[PDB]
DNA sequence: ATCAATATCCACCTGCAGATTCTACCAATGTGTATTTGGAAACTGCTCCATCAAAAGGCATGTTCAGCTGGTTCAGCTGAACATGCCTTTTGATGGAGCAGTTTCCAAATACACAATTGGTAGAATCTGCAGGTGGATATTGAT
DNA sequence: ATCAATATCCACCTGCAGATTCTACCAATGTGTATTTGGAAACTGCTCCATCAAAAGGCATGTTCAGCTGAACCAGCTGAACATGCCTTTTGATGGAGCAGTTTCCAAATACACAATTGGTAGAATCTGCAGGTGGATATTGAT
């Protein structure tokens, strides 16, 4: 397989068929599916990895959506990337404004 | 009148969840009021994308479908 | 019954899980998340490279224009990083071949 | 007997729901809510029940953000309490409303 | 070099709505730009439509659709039936 | 008729139009109704605009449609002004609207 | 000789700009503003006049518009008057900040 | 191989009238001391990003030059379309 | 403070189902042909940058005081807290079939290509709107 | 009031060029072959909908009173208005070429097709997390 050969666990193959068959443009260079499947991984893995500590935190080996929210909130540049998304099962990040705080 | 289903005590969480103290009177019926335009607005589209796929039964993608159209993008119903 | 094919990335998402976290898991709520964004990224970032073709009046969409698409559609560090893990994995195919 | 000062049991049902992700309007009203807003655009249709959830999980998303940005206004104007003028001037910068 | 716009078009259809106005260079690049910001929308959402559908046509069907979608209200009516009639008298002939 | 326009009757080419959807990439295959149906709805709303706007330049007194003017016309009416949400117009200007509680008392 | 009073002219202004279409800001200390924003992004560059006045126009835009919904927050707070916090409340819930 | 002039804080060029007249405008009467700073951070923010990406653009084309194009696919990315410079 | 009472926190365990490991099926996804997109080099010319002097118009800067901000107080009342009383949401259940989704046939609809021809372009010519100006009527603001 | 005075509003005019019209050149844009998409009909089955019956849990309704809101008032002061003095922007002018965009050639790169084989799917099985809960650890809240 052609990830074997870039050393990826994301199917460059996959990626090529798709970029193909969206119509994105006639021509899919070959170089094209696997920067991208590339890439994919890289922010898969990111997130797995933020998300992963987040779970490690709350004492729960499974990864629980609440888990992702926290995790994609609190990072700061993926908080930008995902500002227009809401996420299922995901919750708040526990904010009180100070003002409501008994004084 | 099923637009009363969204009980008192719910919309009163939800603001709990948003991080409120302290809610109004009217401020139940004024949320009833936008909650409404909201679905309106979606359902207006994804109903739309049911009717495109020449189906009687809306499914979660075309819910998604409309909710991206709406600059309101889900994750995690089949995206 | 009978067998209806779907498709997902719910298997590669394991793998790449494995790696970073060796003894945590996914529940199936979360892993559906993942599918989406993958997908969504993956829209966006096709979508911008479409973009820069038809600009630059072009037939084909090279690596070159994921790469300045990946520019465009992540901020700051992030950019940085995916460009690197993306250069990077094609110049190792690219000797490889 | 016992009696909590008015706004305590705010402060603890804050962070108590905060902390939760679960659905918290009940599913069944919302259902019909639903497939009331729906019967007059087109008659005669069916839900998946997952595409029910979806839109309670979009318009509870909708709900909870739009009174992040209540509090903040009616915080803008030295009040711990919101109103609708403050849901209004939520929906009119963020360009909901005209 | 050849370049290409509908400021000629635009110019027939501002004929037959006022006949005794004018139309300036910027007002036009306006124009040209709305025609065209529309065109990218309405075409964009037939195409997502498409591979909703797993179709591999644009159908006028599809641009229609996408016409309800994208034009709110009133509007998608005026718009829908003009098209309607437009492709119709276009079929027979 | 000969030209796709004239058999249809509009003054909006579906020719052009049916180049442009083909290549764009939208889809491999472009019907023979789309091009027709979208010079149409192009056309309407040229339309639309162009009527809105005249209007507004006869109210001030002008032969010539600027800017201003479009501006205006967009943003009066309703649904355009919807439509035409996160568009900025060139040489544009505003609605002239000041609040009441800054008016003099 | 004639003065008048706190705000007399202020509506005056308010009116007499509303009624334009004119830039506002002087086009050479914007036209310094951008060469210096894109010197340090990327070395030795070239504008268009055109680009010049697109971003003007894209500039003068956000920010009339912003103020606008500024207006709006301080008229909220009972005041006649905008603040730095006030920019920063219209900032905060259109989502940029 | 020619010289240029540096150039240094040009962002005081955006005078306090160029700004009270964009807040008038905006239909504003009166403005606080601070906005002014305040105001020109926002600025600079906006064209930041915005040019950030427009340059990206002319960089991917390979030319030395940004073209009225660059800067309109940039706010159209932005979300901030804009008409009649060649959209 | 120092002091009680609900409410919450965490500890431990156990079982339930949903995560995870394994099985076998199967349909997507290396070499060879033919074509063409665009990278490269060679040239043309547009327009962008630099600079300058003069014109002037707007910026800056300081004084002065008006009305706007927020600090303070203070009454009414409007929401919160808490109990009791009422009802419908939840769940589990089975049954019924609406209809979504999968397959096979196959023809109506478009892709593809060559040769024709005309609408759409640019360039040039020109002319009518109106930008710029000035005076002069009128309308508004603030002073008495 | 009644009154000047600053500013705006409104009309003609006058000259300039930008809209707009004439013109000729030219490149996108009627008929026949070839391929396959989806419409259409035929069957299978997934889960969606109905009404239903218990189990409480949540909503509702009310009483009682706390503190939040806003009306009202007052002192300080901060931002408006105005002139005058100065600076830097605008204009247009020219000159110079960086370099954008247009052209022509040559190949490296991808699409197309046939043919083969295994990663990736669903379905089945099994098993390990943690929900659910109960009971004291331990943290606040309100009253002393």
């Amino acid at each position: 397989t052609r990830s074997s050969r870039a050393g990826l666990q994301f199917p460059v193959g996959r990626v090529h068929r798709l970029l193909r068959k969206g119509n994105y443009s006639e021509r899919v260079g070959a170089g094209a599916p696997v920067y991208l499947a590339a890439v994919l991984e890289y922010l898969t893995a990111e997130i797995l990895e933020l998300a992963g500590n987040a779970a490690r935190d709350n004492k729960k080996t499974r990864i629980i959506p609440r888990h992702l929210q926290l995790a994609i909130r609190n990072d700061e540049e993926l908080n930008k990337l995902l500002g227009r998304v809401t996420i299922a099962q995901g919750g708040v990040l526990p904010n009180i404004q100070a003002v409501l705080l008994p004084k | 009148d099923n637009i009363q289903g969204i009980t008192k005590p719910a919309i009163r969480r939800l603001a709990r969840r948003g991080g409120v103290k302290r809610i109004s009177g009217l401020i139940y019926e004024e949320t009833r009021g936008v909650l409404k335009v909201f679905l309106e607005n979606v359902i207006r589209d994804a109903v739309t994308y049911t009717e495109h796929a020449k189906r009687k039964t809306v499914t979660a993608m075309d819910v998604v479908y409309a909710l991206k159209r709406q600059g309101r993008t889900l994750y995690g119903f089949g995206g | 019954r009978k067998r209806s094919r779907k498709e997902s990335y719910s298997i590669y998402v394991y793998k790449v899980l494995k790696q970073v976290h060796p003894d945590t898991g996914i529940s199936s709520k979360a892993m559906g998340i993942m599918n989406s964004f993958v997908n969504d990224i993956f829209e966006r970032i096709a979508g911008e490279a479409s973009r820069l073709a038809h600009y630059n009046k072009r037939s084909t969409i090279t690596s070159r224009e994921i790469q300045t698409a990946v520019r465009l559609l992540l901020p700051g560090e992030l950019a940085k990083h995916a460009v690197s893990e993306g250069t990077k994995a094609v110049t190792k195919y690219t000797s490889a071949k | 007997p016992h009696r909590y000062r008015p706004g305590t049991v705010a402060l603890r049902e804050i962070r108590r729901y905060q902390k939760s992700t679960e659905l918290l309007i009940r599913k069944l009203p919302f259902q019909r809510l639903v497939r009331e807003i729906a019967q007059d655009f087109k008659t005669d249709l069916r839900f998946q029940s997952s595409a029910v959830m979806a839109l309670q999980e979009a318009c509870e998303a909708y709900l909870v953000g739009l009174f992040e940005d209540t509090n903040l206004c009616a915080i803008h104007a030295k009040r711990v309490t919101i109103m609708p003028k403050d849901i209004q001037l939520a929906r009119r910068i963020r360009g909901e409303r005209a």
